[PDB]
Order: structure tokens, then C-alpha cells, then sequence
């Protein structure tokens, strides 16, 4: 599966703690090599991980 | 059942109405409404011995089977999850137990290790409670109390997370902690401050008893 | 593509040409997969083979 999915509102609870990135559709899903690389490198960013309460 | 669970429950005041009211209205001075969680969060908080304090982990109350008609009773009175239970009347102990571990261990170090710890065992929080070991935890109130939100810890909906990961963590939890460690004597999974005191009390004293013992005073 | 299949007509009296296996299972190189299986296909000593 593709390492990160879409984010819809009624997914969430009362005291939920959720971790998202960026997305960027342009990037597209896990299968080719240059989509796999770009996915791993926005995975490997300092300043990236954003906390949704 | 009903009758049964109104029983063990109101007419059995030792336990409910003292602190959420007959109707489970829910008194605001000491505790909760109790009117929207589900029977799981019931067993989660009897079986595990979570009971009324004056709360660390004690023995349980309940135990012959009435954590069922509690469970029920509260259902009954307002919805929510319900326990995952074995096709054939008892509660799955196994068929809960996933394959996968890669994933499962992943999602372990995103989510479940920031608290309890990267090897589960017990973790420091800030002003009093703290994470519990989950040595002594058992698969059906792991996923439990993950689906129902206990105190301090977040509520997590089976909507965000699918079954196969709460099945996946379940299998990463069990596997981890129940391993022999293939390292020797463990040194409760924590980081090289106790690495440091064990240095110091057996390798310093050794040490020096062996130079006393080689040298001469004088 | 990296690798492509050889047709006897794709020759000449006088030419030469490298070879490698290919093991159609493995697929194209379009996944991550595929992608190191030929790569370990190419990363072989006793693979290459010359005909001419
Ligand atoms: C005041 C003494 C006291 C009594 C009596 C008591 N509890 Fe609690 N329990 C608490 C308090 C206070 C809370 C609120 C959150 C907390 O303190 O963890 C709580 C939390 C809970 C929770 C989890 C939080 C939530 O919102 O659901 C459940 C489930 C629960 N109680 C059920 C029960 C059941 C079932 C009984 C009867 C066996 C009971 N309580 C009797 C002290 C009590
Ligand atoms: C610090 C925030 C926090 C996070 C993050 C967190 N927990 Fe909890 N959790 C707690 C606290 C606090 C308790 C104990 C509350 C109590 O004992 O009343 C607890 C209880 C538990 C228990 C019950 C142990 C027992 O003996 O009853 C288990 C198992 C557990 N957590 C595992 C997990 C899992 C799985 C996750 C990831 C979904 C997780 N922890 C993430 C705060 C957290």
C-alpha cells in the first residue's frame, strides 16, 4: 500500500493524536523509482512531521 | 441478563451508583457521565483491576462472568464498541493474534513507543501518572483499551486505524516483551544510566578489591 | 526498459553482440522489486554471454 493515504475530517475522535506529512500529488503513489525516492526523501525531513490534535 | 446486570450493577451499590448515579447520569464532582462508551470500555476497566480507588493496577472485583452483564448493562444504556469475541461464545484469545511484523513494529515506534517505551516497558510522564509495563497486559484488553481511551492516554477509533494494524500490534507487542533476550542478563530495557550504575558498583568494586588484593597498603 | 527480448532476423554475418538472462517472472523494470531483480541479474559474474 502506499505508504501515505488521504486524510478525511470524520476520521478523527475527541482525543485523537494523528502524525501527517506533506503529500504533494504530484508525487504519486509507491511504485515507480523517481515516486519511491521522492516519498523517501520527504520521509527523511527534519522540519516535516506535523502534529493534528 | 438485564435484570441480572441491573443487579450487579445498581442494586450491587457497592460499585456504580456511588460515583455515575443510578441512571448513569454521572455525578460532576467526582466522575464522569458514563453515558456514551461501550461495553469494552466496561471490561477494559474491571477485568484489569482498574477498579474504584480512594489508580494503579490492583485485583479485580468482578470476575465470575458479571463483567458480561456490566458490559451489557451499559450497552444496553448507551452505545458505543463493543468486545471482539470468539465465534463460539467466548472472547478471541488467538484469532486475535496477526502475521505481519514489520508494519505492526512500525507502527509501534510511531505511535505506541512515545509513551510506554521502545522496548514496553514502563515510561515517565510530567506532574504524577505515568506509562504503565505492558508486561502485564493480555491481547483482548490491548485492544481494548486502545479502542476505548482510557485516562490520559488517546483515544484511538477503529475507523483510523484498520483491524489487521490493531492485529499486527497486538503480534509486535506479544512477540517483543515474551522473547528471550539474546544478550544475557536484561537491565530492565532502559538506556545506559543503569549500564553506568552497574559499572560502577560491580566493575569498580571488583576492580579495586583485585588491586588491594595484587597491591599492598603502606 | 533495461533488458529486451532477440529476434534471429535482429543479426548479421559479422556482428556481436551481450546477452544476458532474462526470467520474464521477474517483470520490468517499473517496480522496486523488479527493479533490483534485474539489477541483480546484471550484478552477476558468471551471467554475461557473447553471440555472434
Ligand atoms: C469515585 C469512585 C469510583 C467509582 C465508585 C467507580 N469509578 Fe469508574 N472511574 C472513577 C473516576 C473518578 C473516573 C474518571 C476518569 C478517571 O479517574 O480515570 C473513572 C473512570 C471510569 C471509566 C473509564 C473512563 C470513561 O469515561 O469511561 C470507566 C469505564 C468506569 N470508570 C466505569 C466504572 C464502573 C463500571 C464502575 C462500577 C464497577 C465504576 N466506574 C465505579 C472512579 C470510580
Ligand atoms: C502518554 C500518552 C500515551 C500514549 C501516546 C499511549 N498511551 Fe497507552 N496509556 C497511557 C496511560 C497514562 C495508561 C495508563 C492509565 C491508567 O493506568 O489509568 C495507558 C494504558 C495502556 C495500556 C494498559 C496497560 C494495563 O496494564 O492496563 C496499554 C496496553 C497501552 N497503554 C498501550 C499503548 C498503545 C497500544 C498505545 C498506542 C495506541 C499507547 N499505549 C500510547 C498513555 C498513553
Amino acid at each position: 500500500g502506499p505508504p501515505f493515504i488521504k486524510m478525511r475530517p470524520e476520521d478523527m475522535d475527541a482525543g485523537g493524536m494523528e502524525t501527517v506529512f506533506p503529500w504533494r500529488e504530484s508525487d504519486g503513489d509507491g511504485t515507480t523509482v523517481e515516486s519511491h525516492h521522492k516519498l523517501q526523501e520527504i520521509a527523511m525531513g527534519i522540519r516535516n512531521p506535523v502534529m493534528l490534535i | 441478563s438485564s435484570a441480572l446486570l441491573r443487579t450487579g450493577k445498581q442494586l450491587f451499590d457497592t460499585s456504580c451508583v456511588s460515583c455515575h448515579g443510578a441512571n448513569l447520569q454521572g455525578v460532576p464532582d467526582h466522575g464522569p457521565s458514563l453515558i456514551g462508551v461501550g461495553e469494552a470500555a466496561v471490561y477494559f476497566q474491571v477485568s484489569t483491576g482498574r477498579m474504584p480507588a480512594m489508580a494503579p493496577r490492583k485485583d479485580p472485583i468482578f470476575d465470575e462472568a458479571q463483567i458480561d452483564a456490566i458490559g451489557a448493562y451499559v450497552q444496553a444504556n448507551g452505545g458505543g464498541p463493543t468486545v471482539v469475541r470468539n465465534p463460539d461464545g467466548s472472547i478471541a484469545t488467538q484469532s486475535l493474534r496477526g502475521n505481519d511484523l514489520g508494519r505492526g513494529g512500525d507502527l509501534f515506534r510511531l505511535n505506541c513507543a512515545s509513551c510506554h517505551n521502545f522496548t514496553g516497558k514502563g515510561g515517565a510522564l510530567s506532574s504524577g501518572k505515568y506509562a504503565p509495563d505492558l508486561a502485564p497486559a493480555n491481547e483482548q484488553q490491548i485492544l481494548t483499551a486502545m479502542l476505548t481511551g482510557p485516562q490520559n492516554m488517546p483515544k484511538f477509533s477503529n475507523r483510523q486505524l484498520s483491524f489487521e494494524a490493531k492485529k499486527d500490534i497486538i503480534a509486535y507487542v506479544k512477540v517483543a516483551t515474551e522473547a528471550r533476550q539474546p544478550g544475557g542478563y536484561l537491565l530492565g530495557g532502559f538506556g545506559p544510566a543503569p549500564e553506568g550504575m552497574a559499572m560502577w558498583i560491580i566493575g569498580m568494586v571488583a576492580a579495586i578489591g583485585l588491586a588491594l588484593w595484587i597491591g599492598a597498603r603502606s
